[PDB]
RNA sequence: UAGGUGGGAUUAGCUAGUUGGUGAGGUAAGGGCUCACCAAGGCGACGAUCCCUAGCUGGUCUGAGAGGAUGAUCAGCCACAC
RNA sequence: UUGACGUUAGCGACAGAAGAAGCACCGGCUAACUCCGUGCCAGCAGCCGCGGUAAUACGGAGGGUGCGAGCGUUAAUCGGAAUUACUGGGCGUAAAGCGCAUGCAGGUGGUUUGUUAAGUCAGAUGUGAAAGCCCGGGGCUCAACCUCGGAAUAGCAUUUGAA
């Protein structure tokens, strides 16, 4: 599987002696629609192998986040640099209520229906990173109650 | 209003068959589908999310032949309504009058269903409904005015609508010339094609 | 001075959470042990013990599995300068129904999920995930 | 006997003791709860009340362009 | 004095009565101390016709409360139809 | 900011302005042309941009831009007045309105001329 | 009667029928409502006084909400009629 | 005998596509690109900017995009703005710790028994106009609109409990 998403293209600079060495970098996001995401930030002096570099990063830094069905179990606050990230389980036909680079990470980590909001820095690679340390946080109702020793009923009762 | 003008140029902008021609010639031999419309047409590269969301949107409208502050205000209600936006979205359109008459086969296309619902050719319920927009419910028995069973167009479609597939929630005596909205249809029953989820998508944009 | 002893003791447990403590200690009272009983029976602790009569001290033992510790969160809630009192309706749920939130009703100190059972509402003291 | 409590914080008025009710309110915007004062001229015939007494006052007929409540009872006089 | 009277609502070309309890000075689609039942001179299909709470029209009389002409028949219908 | 230091004084709404304070809240002005003059951009910019300072209702002397090629605006001409900034010209925050009172249409133009006063070209 | 209902502290004191008492008058009716007399009270940093603005409400608009903005039409209340 | 509306709605019958499409935009944001004219001029512009010779930014044209009996502009409010942050922000260096302290009012306050029940919580009763909003219906060919029932009115008063 893996769909592949690019967040980001950005050409930066390095000043030398000469003039300017312009390169790219390319914020990419991998996930199987299913539980996996990983980002990838690549860099190139062309774009092309910009966003291969980071398609290769991301694959092999993929993480599994516990969905419930296209949704989330519960709220969950993402905060890295100065981007801070809200996300909210919802009711299907919702759809991906997010905004930029988290949209996209949603999408492939297989989230259909979520509420979202971006607080403070909304640069991408930040969003990104924000985003799915809140994926990371989410836990199932079973590993909740694993973690307490009760069950899931008794949890939630 | 209502669009009057090229249809096939629609289709070749949504990248695809909007059924606005009867399916008798297909759509490839009648246009360059493949092509967008005018001069720029054979250059096609990256649509932004908005562009993506945009085209599906307008794909729903020009196929159902509605206009953007109707089909807002359907939104609105598939909003409203109790469950999935996206799915209450389509069994809106779908229960529309005109479409209704369409998917019996009345209509070859859903602009001619058009003109016979508003030429006061359909009855529901035996009583002369000509307004596109009329919800058709769940049982209800949409029929042709004895004055317009002769017309040659009805005859044509049926037999047009015989070269698709067949509605499972509509039950058609063409014979007779009456339909039955047995129930709503599913988001099963409709085409996959559409992604619901970004019409929805847009209207929170 | 130290005007919020609830608060204190949540801090300890967080802090003890976060030092990987097996157990953490502090002066006891009748509102900490309360709580302690309630994180108890929610399984966010391993067990707790007062010990002395003079000046008597609690001691919290800290659970972990799988080597995080278990509680997330522990946000005090009500403080001293913001009494937080919800009607049974108005109950706050934490991390969607799956962390507690420790409320404080006219028949004791109950999660939001036994307080909402019971049609109670109170002071919400803490929220734990 | 819908009377209300209160402290008298003046006795200086001939046959009348200022009162001051205290309300204890949750903040419309901020949350917190909050003393709020009712000050309430109320009507001491013997000039009974002393100021920093703690007495029990009720609604009345005006008595004056101020006064329309009137002392039930003293609850705790002052030290 | 207090009177039972109609009250014109609905849309142009197409009245709706509330029937209602007020004092007869007022303007007769403002302040109302009851309303009592509605009258649709127009009705259709399952919509009702007139609905009046003939208790609280009795009520209403027995404290001097006029009837207009109007609700003086709806009175005799609402009676023909207990 | 503490609860309590917010009850003592809570937060402030933010006196806001308007750009345009001469329409006084109205959508338009009508004005008296009082000078119809150019004047040269701010730079990087370089052009004579064609402005008119107006005495409108309201007692307001206001410096108005007149948009679109070619006018036909002398001193004494009464003009309609709308908001807009001219980026390029510091001074300047209201447009003429093309095509209204004594402005007259922009001659020849067939696109965008709604916004310009003309009227549709018999065809 | 109580609570609620704009802005300004580069507006901090304000009040002397003023605040209360007694009696008389007066009113449909309690009441400084008025007068005489007695006392020196009353209000105010939980913002009196002053200045600017303003009819109030049901609602309306916006907003995920909490809020923010607003008070045409309709209905209630108030005020006014060169 | 009583209809202002009134030549009423609603129905039929005729005849014929017959009588009926604009407006803004197309440099990025933002859906839609080319060619000519122009040459820091003329002009554009919400912001960033564009124009000094191959201008997708000016003007026209062709083509396209959006919307449609409207479409644009201006004004105005909220939103986005977590940019006055209660929800929901900050203050080493970005704006922000009083030079330091003492201290009245205020705010807050250790442990514990009992009591009280002001705050808190639960319930009852009264009230919170009607309309509106929302949910179910009902009636207009549909819709707007009209309308029935409910929910709501997060409050307040009285009252009974909990502690
Ligand atoms: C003295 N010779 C210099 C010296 O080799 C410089 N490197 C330290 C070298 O640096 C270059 O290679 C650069 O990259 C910069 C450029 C301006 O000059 C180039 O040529 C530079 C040579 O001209």
């Amino acid at each position: 599987d893996l769909q592949e998403k690019l967040i980001a293209v950005n050409r930066v600079s390095k000043t030398v002696k000469g003039g300017r060495i312009m390169s790219f970098t390319a914020l990419t996001v991998v996930g199987d629609g299913n539980g996996r995401v990983g980002f990838g930030y690549g860099k190139a002096r062309e774009v092309p192998a910009a966003i291969q570099k980071a398609m290769e990063k991301a694959r092999r830094n993929m993480t599994t986040i516990a969905l419930n069905e296209g949704t989330l179990h519960h709220p969950v606050k993402g905060r890295h640099s100065g981007s801070k990230v809200y996300m909210q389980p919802a009711a299907e036909g919702t759809g991906v209520i997010a905004g930029g680079a988290m949209r996209a990470v949603l999408e492939v980590a297989g989230v259909h229906n979520v509420l979202s909001k971006a607080y403070g820095s909304t640069n991408p690679i930040n969003i990104v990173r924000a985003t799915i340390d809140a994926l990371g946080s989410m836990k199932s109702p079973e590993m909740v109650a694993a973690k307490r020793g009760l069950t899931v009923e008794s949890i939630s009762e | 209003a209502r669009y009057l003008g090229p249809k096939l140029k629609l289709s070749r902008r949504e990248g695809t068959d909007l059924f606005l021609k009867s399916g008798v010639r297909a759509i490839d031999t009648k246009c360059k589908i493949d092509n967008a419309p005018g001069v720029h047409g054979a250059r096609r590269g990256r649509l932004s999310e908005y562009g993506v969301q945009l085209r599906e949107k307008q794909k729903v409208r020009r196929m159902y032949g509605v206009l953007e502050k109707q089909f807002r205000n359907y939104y609105k209600e598939a909003a409203r309504l109790k469950g999935n936006t996206g799915e209450n979205l389509l069994q809106l359109l779908e229960g529309r009058l005109d479409n209704v008459v369409y998917r019996m086969g009345f209509g070859a296309t859903r602009a001619e269903a058009r003109q016979l619902v508003s030429h006061k050719a359909i009855l529901v319920n035996g009583k002369v409904v000509n307004v596109p927009s009329f919800k058709v419910a769940a049982n209800d028995v949409v029929s042709i005015r004895e004055k317009a069973k002769q017309q040659s167009r009805i005859k044509a479609a049926l037999e047009v609508a015989e070269q698709r597939e067949k509605p499972t929630w509509i039950e058609v005596d063409g014979g007779k010339m009456e339909g039955t909205f047995k129930r709503m249809p599913e988001r099963s029953d409709l085409s996959a094609d559409i992604n619901e989820q970004l019409i929805v998508e847009l209207y929170s944009k | 001075s130290m005007q919020d002893p609830i608060s204190d003791m949540l801090t300890r447990v967080r802090n003890g959470q976060a030092a990987n403590k097996v157990a953490v200690k502090m002066p006891s009272s009748k509102l900490k042990v309360a709580i302690a009983a309630l994180l108890k029976a929610e399984g966010y602790i391993v067990d707790f013990a007062v010990e002395g009569e003079a000046k008597p001290e609690l001691e919290v033992t800290l659970k972990y599995f799988q080597a995080k510790p278990v509680i997330e969160q522990l946000k005090r809630v009500s403080r001293p300068g913001l009494r937080v009192y919800k009607k049974k309706d108005q109950l706050p749920s934490v991390m969607g129904g799956l962390g507690i939130a420790i409320v404080s009703t006219s028949k004791g100190l109950m999660s939001d999920r036994a307080a909402r059972k019971a049609g109670l509402g109170g002071e919400i003291i803490c929220y734990v995930a | 006997k819908r009377t209300q409590q209160g402290r008298v914080v003046s006795d200086k008025m001939d046959k009348s003791i200022t009162v001051a009710i205290e309300r204890f309110v949750k903040h419309p915007i901020y949350g917190k709860y909050v003393k709020r004062t009712t000050k309430v001229h109320a009507h001491d015939e013997n000039n009974e009340c002393g100021l920093g007494d703690t007495v029990e006052i009720a609604e009345c007929r005006p008595l004056s362009k101020t006064k329309s409540w009137t002392l039930v009872k003293v609850l705790e006089k002052a030290k | 004095m207090v009177t039972i009277r109609l009250a014109r609502h609905g849309a142009k070309k197409r009245p709706f009565y509330q029937i209602v309890v007020a004092d007869s000075r007022n303007a007769a689609t403002g302040r109302f101390i009851e309303k009592v039942g509605f009258f649709n001179p127009t009705a259709k299909g399952q919509e009702e016709g007139l609905r009046l709470d003939l208790d609280r029209v009795n009520h209403w009389v027995g404290q001097g409360a006029s009837v207009s002409d109007r609700v003086a028949k709806l009175v005799k219908d609402a009676q023909k139809a207990a | 900011a503490t609860i309590n230091q917010l009850v003592r004084k809570p937060r402030a709404k933010q006196v806001v302005k308007s750009n345009v304070p001469a329409l006084e809240a109205c959508p338009q002005k009508r004005g008296v042309c009082t000078r119809v003059y150019t004047t040269t951009p701010k730079k990087p910019n370089s052009a004579l941009r064609k402005v008119c300072r107006v005495r409108l209702t309201n007692g307001f002397e206001v410096t108005s831009y007149i948009g679109g090629e070619g006018h036909n605006l002398q001193e004494h001409s009464v003009v309609l007045i709308r908001g807009g900034r001219v980026k390029d010209l510091p001074g300047v925050r209201y447009h003429t309105v093309r095509g209204a009172l004594d402005c007259a249409g922009v001659n020849d133009r067939k696109q965008g001329r709604s916004k310009y006063g003309v009227k549709r070209p018999k065809s």
